[PDB]
Formats: C-alpha cells, sequence, structure tokens
C-alpha cells in the first residue's frame, strides 16, 4: 500500500489566502518589515510574518455562531 | 488559528440574550446557595459593577511597569468577561479577580514578569501587596478552572494588521490606509467595553473598526468588500457581513458607561455582601 | 481524586509522570502555577490531530497542578534502544510519515515543538505515533532550546529568531538514529556538538549558509571535508539519501519543510509504509 500526499483540508470561513511563495510576486512584502541578516541566518523571513497576518485577517470572517 | 480555536467553539455566542441568561443564572445560583434580601444586587447592578471593574483593570494595565503588551491586556479583559459570565461578583470579589486575570494573562502570553514586580504596580503598602499576592495565588487555579482551560485568546489586533497590509497591497483606491489607524483603534477600544468580544470573530471586529474609521473619514470601500474580497460572487455573504457590521455599530452606540453615584452605592452593597 | 497510581513512567525535565487508572499523570514541580504546565495546557487545548497528544484533564491545589493525558504504550527511544527489534525500511518510513504529518499539522498552526527526540515520540498499541512534551513549544511567526544531540546548528549559534528548521533538523537526527540504532551526533557540549556536526557533514561555507557570521554566538571552525552520506548510511537508497540531504541542509531557509518532505519521492516509492497494526512492538 503506497503513500500519496494529500494536502490538509481545514476550513477557514474567510477569503482565500495567497500562497506563501507568491507573496513576494504579488507585492505583499513591500508593506512588512524586512528581515535582518541575523533573522535570515536563523531561518526567519518577513514572508512568514506577512502570511500569518493575512491568515489572521481572513480567519472566520464569514462565520456566525 | 481561530477557525478551529476553542474561542470560536465554546466562547462565541449567538446574541446578547444568551449572555444575559447566563449572568442571571449565575446570580440566581449564588442566591440559592446563600439561602441554603435587600443586600443582594440585581444582575444589572452586577453588570454595572463588572463594567466599572473592567475599566479599573484597563487603567491598572495601562500604567503597568514594565510596559504591558496590548495583547496581554486584551487577554486579561477576555478572561474577566468569560469568568463573570458564569460567576457572580457577590461570590468572588472582582477586585481580586481582575488581578488574577492580569496575572494569568501575563503568564499565558509569555510576558515574563515575576510576582514581586507584578505586585509592585499596586498603590498599596507592602503588607497589602503581600496579601494581594496571596489572594491572586489562591484564585489562579479557580480562574483557570472557570475558563474551562481555554487560555488562548484571539484578539482583533493581528487581524487588524493583516487587513491593513491587504488594503495597502490590493486596494490602490485607498491611497494611505495608515490614516485610518487612530480612529479604528478608538473604535476597537469602544468595542472592548461592550459584549462584542463574546459575539463576533476578531476579524469581523477589526473590519468593522476599519470601515467605521473610513466612514468617519468620508471614504466608502464597498468595492473592497465586493471586489477585493470576491464577495460579488456570493451576495448573501456580503449582506450578512454588512448586517454584522451594522449590529456591531449599534452595540457600540447604545453602550452606557457606569455612573459614579451608582458605582459608589453598588460598591457599598458589594462590600456589605462580602463582609457578611 | 478519581485516579489511582499504578506504575512509574519516568521523570521528565519539569515533571514526574506515572501510569494511573488507563491514563498518564504528570506531576508538575510564590510564582504560582508552573509556566511549563500552563504552556502545555494552552497549546494542547487548541490542537486536534491524530499524531498529536491530547490533553485529557488537569487538576491540582493552589499553585500545584497535575496534567492527565491518554496513556501511550511506549516511545520511539525504547524502540531504537531495543536490540531484539528489527527496523525494516517500511517501519522507518511509517515512523517518519507519522512524525512529518504531525509536524505539518503543528506548523500550519504556527507552533514549533522545539523539544523533539525519540523519547518524545509516543507510540500506542495501535501503532499511532504522537508528539508530546509541549512544555517548550512556542508559537512562531510574530516578529538555547532542543536537546543538544538533536539541536540544529543555527540554535547552537545562538539564533534568536527561527522557524520550522529547528524541528526538521531534529527530525533528521531521529531518522539517522533510526537508521544507525545509535545517536547520530552525541556531543557533550555545544562546541563538541558543532564539531561533531562539522566532522560528519562538513563545515558549511558562505554558499551553503549566506549569513553564517550574522549570528551572535558564531565561531570559525576548521574546514572538514565531511563524510559522504552513502558512506554513513550504507543501506540507504537514493530517495532516502535525498530526503536526508534535504533534512540536514545547513541553510534553515533552504532546509525542507514538513510538506516538502512529505511530497518527496521517498514516501511515494516502494515499499509502502508499514501499517500501525504491524509496527514492531517491544516484547515484555
Ligand atoms: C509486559 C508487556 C509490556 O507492555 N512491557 C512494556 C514495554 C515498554 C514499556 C514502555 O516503555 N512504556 C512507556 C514509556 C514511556 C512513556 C510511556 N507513555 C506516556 N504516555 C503519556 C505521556 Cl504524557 C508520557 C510522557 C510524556 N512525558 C514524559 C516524560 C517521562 C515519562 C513519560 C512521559 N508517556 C510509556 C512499558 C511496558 C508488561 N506487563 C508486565 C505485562
Amino acid at each position: 500500500a503506497l503513500y500519496e500526499y494529500q494536502p490538509l483540508q481545514i476550513e477557514t470561513y474567510g477569503p482565500h489566502v495567497p500562497e506563501l511563495e507568491m507573496l513576494g510576486r504579488l507585492g505583499y512584502l513591500n508593506h512588512v518589515r524586512a528581515a535582518s541578516p541575523q533573522d535570515l541566518a536563523g531561518g526567519y523571513t518577513s514572508s512568514l510574518a506577512c502570511h500569518r497576518a493575512l491568515q489572521d485577517a481572513f480567519s472566520g470572517l464569514f462565520w456566525q455562531p | 488559528m481561530y477557525h478551529n480555536s476553542s474561542q470560536k467553539r465554546h466562547w462565541t455566542f449567538s446574541s446578547e440574550e444568551q449572555l444575559a441568561r447566563l449572568r442571571a443564572d449565575a446570580n440566581r445560583k449564588f442566591r440559592c446557595k446563600a439561602v441554603a434580601d435587600p443586600v443582594f444586587l440585581e444582575p444589572h447592578e452586577e453588570m454595572t459593577l463588572c463594567k466599572y471593574y473592567e475599566k479599573r483593570l484597563l487603567e491598572f494595565c495601562s500604567v503597568f511597569k514594565p510596559a504591558m503588551p496590548r495583547s496581554v491586556v486584551g487577554t486579561a479583559c477576555m478572561y474577566f468577561k468569560r469568568f463573570y459570565l458564569n460567576n457572580s461578583v457577590m461570590e468572588y470579589h472582582p477586585r481580586i479577580i481582575m488581578l488574577t486575570c492580569a496575572f494569568l494573562a501575563c503568564k499565558v502570553d509569555e510576558f515574563n514578569v515575576s510576582s514581586p514586580q507584578f505586585v509592585g504596580n499596586l498603590r498599596e503598602s507592602p503588607l497589602g501587596q503581600e496579601k494581594a499576592l496571596e489572594q491572586i495565588l489562591e484564585y489562579e487555579l479557580l480562574l483557570i478552572q472557570q475558563l474551562n482551560f481555554h487560555l488562548i485568546v484571539h484578539n482583533p489586533y493581528r487581524p487588524f494588521e493583516g487587513f491593513l497590509i491587504d488594503l495597502k497591497t490590493r486596494y490602490p483606491i485607498l491611497e494611505n490606509p495608515e490614516i485610518l489607524r487612530k480612529t479604528a483603534d478608538d473604535f476597537l477600544n469602544r468595542i472592548a467595553l461592550t459584549d462584542a468580544y463574546l459575539l463576533y470573530t476578531p476579524s469581523q471586529i477589526a473590519l468593522t473598526a476599519i470601515l467605521s474609521s473610513a466612514s468617519r473619514a468620508g471614504i466608502t470601500m464597498e468595492s473592497y468588500l465586493s471586489e477585493s474580497l470576491m464577495l460579488k460572487e456570493n451576495r448573501t455573504c456580503l449582506s450578512q457581513l454588512l448586517d454584522i457590521m451594522k449590529s456591531m455599530r449599534n452595540l457600540v452606540k447604545k453602550y452606557e458607561p457606569p455612573r459614579s453615584e451608582e458605582v459608589a452605592v453598588l460598591k457599598q452593597k458589594l462590600e456589605r455582601c462580602h463582609s457578611a | 481524586k478519581r485516579y489511582e497510581k499504578l506504575d512509574f513512567l519516568g521523570e521528565g525535565q519539569f515533571a514526574t509522570v506515572y501510569k494511573a487508572r488507563i491514563v498518564a499523570i504528570k506531576k508538575i514541580k510564590k510564582d504560582g502555577i508552573n509556566r511549563t504546565a500552563l504552556r502545555e495546557i494552552k497549546l494542547l487545548q487548541e490542537l486536534s490531530h491524530p499524531n498529536i497528544i491530547g490533553l485529557l484533564d488537569a487538576f491540582g491545589h493552589k499553585s500545584n497542578i497535575s496534567l492527565v493525558f491518554d496513556f501511550m504504550e511506549t516511545n520511539l527511544e525504547v524502540i531504537i534502544k531495543d536490540n531484539s527489534l528489527v527496523l525494516t525500511p517500511s517501519h522507518i518510513k511509517a515512523y517518519m510519515l507519522m512524525t512529518l504529518q504531525g509536524l505539518e499539522y503543528l506548523h500550519q498552526h504556527w507552533i514549533l515543538h522545539r523539544d523533539l527526540k525519540p523519547n518524545n515520540l509516543l507510540l500506542d498499541e495501535n501503532g499511532v505515533l504522537k508528539l508530546a512534551d509541549f512544555g517548550l513549544a512556542k508559537s512562531f511567526g510574530s516578529p538555547q532550546v532542543v536537546t543538544r544531540w538533536y539541536r540544529a546548528p543555527e540554535l547552537l549559534f545562538g539564533a534568536r529568531m527561527y522557524g520550522v528548521g529547528v524541528d526538521m533538523w531534529a527530525v533528521g537526527c531521529i531518522l539517522a538514529e533510526l537508521l544507525l540504532r545509535v545517536p547520530f551526533l552525541p556531543g557533550d557540549s555545544d562546541l563538541d556538538q558543532l564539531t561533531r556536526i562539522f566532522e560528519t557533514l562538513g563545515t558549511p561555507t558562505e554558499e551553503q549558509w549566506p549569513d553564517m557570521c550574522s549570528l551572535p554566538d558564531y565561531v570559525t571552525f576548521k574546514s572538514f571535508p565531511g563524510i559522504p552520506l552513502h558512506h554513513i548510511f550504507s543501506a540507504a537508497g537514493d530517495d532516502l539519501l535525498d530526503l536526508i540531504q534535504g533534512l540536514f541542509l545547513f541553510n534553515p531557509c533552504a532546509r525542507i519543510t514538513a510538506t516538502q518532505a512529505l511530497k518527496m519521492k521517498y514516501f511515494s516509492n516502494r515499499p509502502g509504509p508499514t501499517p500501525g497494526c504491524q509496527l514492531p512492538r517491544p516484547n515484555c
């Protein structure tokens, strides 16, 4: 029984969030703080912060109790 | 994340009527326990006292040293609101519960503060500070158990920042989305006073604050909802969102701050209740 | 209380765990309730995945708190240290698959485990692997951790801000331990761990890590050629060697994430991962 990758299916009840690799091409990174060389050395990029902020802004926007 | 959080699952309610029912049930339960009288305060008086002590908690966290992150203050306020949904001020004193809420919020939000420097922010004698610390340590487990062990609180500040980033990126019509920050922050502060945190999602609250600031600035961004957010495909979703924003604005506009004379009378009544 | 002590499961870094009636209870050690237990509760009350341990209950008195989890039969360290157990490539594939799925679910919710080791990978009698010991787990994304043997080189250089790479390096170390049945890089100090890493894999240059010197606790090492990967793992296939190479990249940005590793050809190749009901079980 071979394995086939299947992406995680989690409903967010909000607008679609652009992909992390596409944030730079779409101009999102122009409005976040640029990561310092030390942050890049440790593996931290501004794309992560922008993606998290965008995910938080859209989560549960179309949901009612 | 919020879309599978315990805040959405267990601490977001349909309407203010359910909140009033829960508060009345708590008051009635404490009255029944006491029986098993004019001194008892009514649920609306309990609400007035809770609002006054929430303001006291806000000004306590405002002058906290070292500087307290705003997320910690929001977490403490949410803890206070959740605790007094199913508890009466006539059983647990809100003066100590606010301090326990601030203590637990500082612990949960990874804001490292030791107990001596926490109690040093109180305008009390060292003996009074030690007594307050002992009360906080006694009530910490009670606060945790009354929260159903749901300590992660989602605040509208991160969704607000994300919405601002999206407006700066995909909405050239709004030339400078940074001019709406102050009024949106004021609207968020006014939202925090009402029961909006227990009835709406943080993203909805942030969007409501942003569009309230835009309306007060004379800017209309119905295209941002319809076009940028792809709501022109789903019209009923747009109508529901607009109705949610209108309900939030109505909640904000009808809130009445507590009055000093009533606050003093209720404080005397609460002191009489707790002494006896 | 409602629980009766049965056995003694061991001592953690911050608590004493025992088997009770089946569940497992951690007894956490003027500051109030311990921050590690609060962190574990606040993080495990927000996650729901088959490969993540679920917090069942919590109680205590005043500033003493006790946590109750579902009881797991064993952990991966007992599996590895057992000399009577044969770790076939299918078993290794299944263990890595469960670990990577759990870590992908954890990372999508912006949480780093930061304490990953074979003893923290719990196994039940049904063969399901779970991640536990979230007392050091932290949320990341908003602008001196992990055990030394499984600590990433960027952590050993005093990195303050990091991402999923610190978990993926530990995952690579666990994979190497599964392959060799012994700890891959068993150092006794941070400098010794860095020396062992550079001897086994080679000293990285400015092309494999474009910001080596930016880290505060960074020191210059001798240039080691590095042992070839197929020399270290003689039985590893080409796809497994590619997965190991991706897992052990010195650049934390270039290091493969959990989703990227799950998409790799190693997991989709043959044979398929062993089902949990057929995974090796330590004999009594
Ligand atoms: C005969 C048959 C038999 O079953 N023998 C046997 C073999 C192996 C083990 C074993 O290793 N058990 C074990 C070790 C460690 C941990 C656990 N489970 C567990 N579950 C929940 C939690 Cl939260 C933890 C945990 C988290 N952090 C921790 C730190 C330290 C210790 C635990 C811990 N662990 C199971 C047992 C039995 C047996 N009889 C005679 C028939």
